[PDB]
């Protein structure tokens, strides 16, 4: 129902326990050193087996 | 309300996204105070005129 105007999409693949790091705020292995969402991030995360 | 009184240990403990939670309660009840140092001194400045 609400559309935006320019959509980026990350396409990339992560290892299980490693997918509770990327969100606004969170920190570890992976919000640290490689891939890292900003604190007032505002978008959808997605994943599957 | 905040955990502590102190702006630097709210920051220094926890997490961005945590803080803003605890900071934002001091900058409230702090901006009420002025709001009533204010309010009195406005109305005794109207019993000295």
């Amino acid at each position: 129902d609400l559309c935006f105007t320019n959509v980026y999409a990350d396409s990339f693949v992560i290892r299980g326990d490693e997918v509770r790091q990327i969100a606004p705020g969170q920190t570890g292995k992976i919000a640290d050193y490689n891939y890292k969402l900003p604190d007032d991030f505002t978008g959808c995360v997605i994943a599957w087996n | 309300g905040a955990i502590s009184s102190v702006l630097n240990d709210i920051l220094s403990r926890l997490d961005p996204p945590e803080a803003e939670v605890q900071i934002d309660r001091l900058i409230t009840g702090r901006l009420q105070s002025l709001q009533t140092y204010v309010t009195q001194q406005l109305i005794r400045a109207a019993e000295i005129r």
